[PDB]
DNA sequence: ATCAATATCCACCTGCAGATTCTACCAAAAGTGTATTTGGAAACTGCTCCATCAAAAGGCATGTTCAGCTGAATTCAGCTGAACATGCCTTTTGATGGAGCAGTTTCCAAATACACTTTTGGTAGAATCTGCAGGTGGATATTGAT
DNA sequence: ATCAATATCCACCTGCAGATTCTACCAAAAGTGTATTTGGAAACTGCTCCATCAAAAGGCATGTTCAGCTGAATTCAGCTGAACATGCCTTTTGATGGAGCAGTTTCCAAATACACTTTTGGTAGAATCTGCAGGTGGATATTGAT
């Protein structure tokens, strides 16, 4: 049986839009949508290591691999998302 | 089949792309576009149905198949 | 207690995880925090479009997100526009016609 | 009786079509041409119904965005009228030839 | 006579020069001063390897010069044979270099 | 050291023309040589960018022929001839 | 018993073994190589080294020269409908094809 | 010391088989470097996507041999199928 | 522009059905706790190779002039492609029952990964070999004036 | 036409920058032998896929009529190419110092690999409810025309 983001996706949508709901259709877009940058950014993340003879990849090849793929404000406000949930995981 | 592909139907086409004025010679010309993107698209899908042993394309075969020609869609797992 | 949840994040780290175990290389050691780096990553951007989107549902005056929002929201973001050139199927395209056209 | 003047109803139907979202190609010559066309890559092959919309989808995205840049090639003709001449030189810069 | 060859007739020999040498057109040093400059205004105190300036040039090159292939051919559409920015903007939305 | 100024206009008028001449363009109007110089800096910030940041991740303080080549491919302008 | 590379063993000119190896670094994860994927892979590369150096080396003989250079690899490539399709690389040292469009020509 | 590994050695064989009269410039060779491992490349990178879509843990022969009708366009691609299917099944009776 | 009459479009409500959301428990994974394992950090260090400098010379950039011909107006009519009201055929759609065949299983051979102990094939500089870059000079065009 | 006036060839010529071959350890490919999966191979089981039938309702195809667009032609201001004079600043030949890359080690922190114990996320019915698509009737936009 088929693992989806949807679960993950719905729960997004209540906390920027408690009003919202979402249709199918359009639920099986944000899947293809998180599914593909899920890809890009794996992707670059490993060629990253490989190309520094590495075989971990750690938190940098992700910071690196989004500031690669994403385009300006969006890869500042996602990088502030990215420390700020890491460090908070390892203070608890 | 190709022919199948109407006139009517192109015009509406060319209608959402902003198009005004239509040629009497772009029917034919388009046919012909399309019949080589879908040629490329569905090769690639049944090359990848085959691999799978199936008899089956299904839509992932084809989210593949255009994720390979860049051109890439969003809605059918992927 | 969910990594997710010590995270603070309501995607699946630990399915994450394990999805990005299964992809590089044949030695690929995934570090802990790269899950969830990632899982923060997937889960900001998804806000950012989803906030956009419901937007252009509000002004079209209506409760649920159709693919059209989606596709309303990120063509009609320079940033989100230049990331994703995909196709949106149902999504239609951004209505607009040339000046020259127009019937004066 | 009445009568619109030519470019008039046109533009009625660029409005129209660019509001809505449906698929703007018949639904069964379409899947007619699908099957007809993998039928020299392979025989006897079943699609899924999501596939044949999958493509139809991708196909018509496709032809949209070309139509675009033909009007495009055209304008810059100092024409208002699409020719084949447009897709062709569209299709060019794009490396599709 | 003094002798004048027609507009145009240069032109021609210089296509025929050009399509037929393969060497860089742009000049060695002002290019990469130009990429120093670009670099500096990104990360204060780089170096480059010889090898990775050249790399950039070729690319740049490349770049125009198929570029202006397709602006050319946004000229001659056009019914010209002069190019204009015009035509350099066209090319450019058409490949989805700016859309 | 010095200061690095005004280096788009290292890219000559000259210059200009020859690589239009390769691009097989026989008449060029006077604008040409600034809106072409503009392509090119969106061009070359776009690549050295990228390079940089290869440079950055790997913690070198050279940006390599290396991380060039890949900053192209990234790019969909491949290079071949300085792989190494 | 006595060495026999595996290239010897498939009739190949490429290194079977030092491909087998830069499989491995690859992919998946608990990702296994076949014996055989070497093989092939060697024998395709093979093959496309040979279309390539076959078109680039009539071409330096239209030069009247022995050695192949980047430009000859252009004119190789270029010429050939299948490999400009498959190679849309940049040739270092290439050059472009010459051609003049006709409405530029004298008339 | 230190020795970065490459195919000129293979390359250099391969063009004395086709042209034995014709020798390559060094930067020549270097292309013919970027060729064969570009291709390489998008073979195993073609070949691993495979092998994820259809739940298989490894890479044979006859994903090798799907990666290439994908990437090979029309006639290159049927002449590298007998290539490989020749050398392939050359190597196993061998 | 008002004065007409078409026809289009736009808002405001309206009623069910087709989808959405909310509800109910069984496993495949996500979360622990233990015991190795390993990679990529830190620390010296040898040593390419990058930044800088000097210097002289000539290949090119620059700026001017001067006028040829190109682009941009403008006018014209032939005729293509839009609008349309007409006529019917092919798409749509909706059960229906039959079945091909994807997708789970439950096994054993074939194929593959390990883990050591020789055994070459390749690589990095040495040592030799030589195509061809870049210089000359008259055939042979190619242009453009008269 | 047919000469000028220059540009383009195409050949022959020679030492050196750059190839092709010559050696010398070392990493890695190849030989075993043993341990472990894998992805096949039959056998079923549901589930969506194709193939009917059989209508009304669109939506397509067809022929007229003509507005208005494209293309052809004509003219001309002035932009941009060609040529020339001038001299700067790129190129190319060396050397030097030292930054910093890359090759070795030594090894804790961080990752994997079990082996269990719990938990959640996926299904499949249950329970609302959004908005499609359909009225009216009220300005709008369009086109003929005092």
């Amino acid at each position: 049986r088929k693992e989806s983001y949807s679960i993950y996706v719905y729960k997004v949508l209540k906390q920027v839009h408690p009003d919202t709901g979402i249709s199918s259709k359009a639920m099986g877009i944000m899947n293809s949508f998180v599914n593909d940058i899920f890809e890009r950014i794996a992707g670059e993340a490993s060629r990253l290591a490989h190309y520094n003879k590495r075989s971990t990849i750690t938190s940098r090849e992700i910071q690196t691999a989004v500031r690669l793929l994403l385009p300006g404000e969006l890869a500042k406000h996602a990088v502030s998302e990215g420390t700020k949930a890491v460090t908070k995981y390892t203070s608890a | 089949n190709i022919q199948g592909i109407t006139k009517p139907a192109i015009r509406r086409l060319a209608r959402r792309g902003g198009v005004k004025r239509i040629s009497g010679l772009i029917y034919e010309e388009t046919r012909g576009v399309l019949k080589v993107f879908l040629e490329n698209v569905i090769r690639d899908a049944v090359t990848y149905t085959e691999h799978a042993k199936r008899k089956t394309v299904t839509a992932m075969d084809v989210v593949y198949a255009l994720k390979r020609q860049g051109r890439t869609l969003y809605g059918f797992g992927g | 207690v969910s990594r997710s949840q010590r995270a603070g994040l309501q995607f699946p780290v630990g399915r994450i995880h394990r999805h990005l175990k299964t992809r590089t290389t044949s030695h690929g050691r995934v570090g802990a925090t790269a899950a969830v780096y990632s899982a923060a990553i997937l889960e900001y951007l998804t806000a950012e479009v989803l906030e956009l989107a419901g937007n252009a549902s509000k002004d079209l005056k209506v409760k649920r997100i159709t693919p059209r929002h989606l596709q309303l929201a990120i063509r009609g973001d320079e940033e989100l526009d230049s990331l994703i050139k995909a196709t949106i199927a149902g999504g239609g395209v951004i209505p607009h016609i040339h000046k020259s056209l127009i019937g004066k | 009786p009445h009568r619109y003047r030519p470019g008039t109803v046109a533009l009625r139907e660029i409005r129209r079509y660019q509001k809505s979202t449906e698929l703007l190609i018949r639904k069964l010559p379409f899947q007619r041409l699908v099957r007809e066309i993998a039928q020299d890559f392979k025989t006897d092959l079943r699609f899924q119904s999501s596939a044949v919309m999958a493509l139809q989808e991708a196909c018509e995205a496709y032809l949209v965005g070309l139509f675009e840049d033909t009007n495009l090639c055209a304008i810059h003709a100092k024409r208002v009228t699409i020719m084949p001449k447009d897709i062709q030189l569209a299709r060019r810069i794009r490396g599709e030839r």
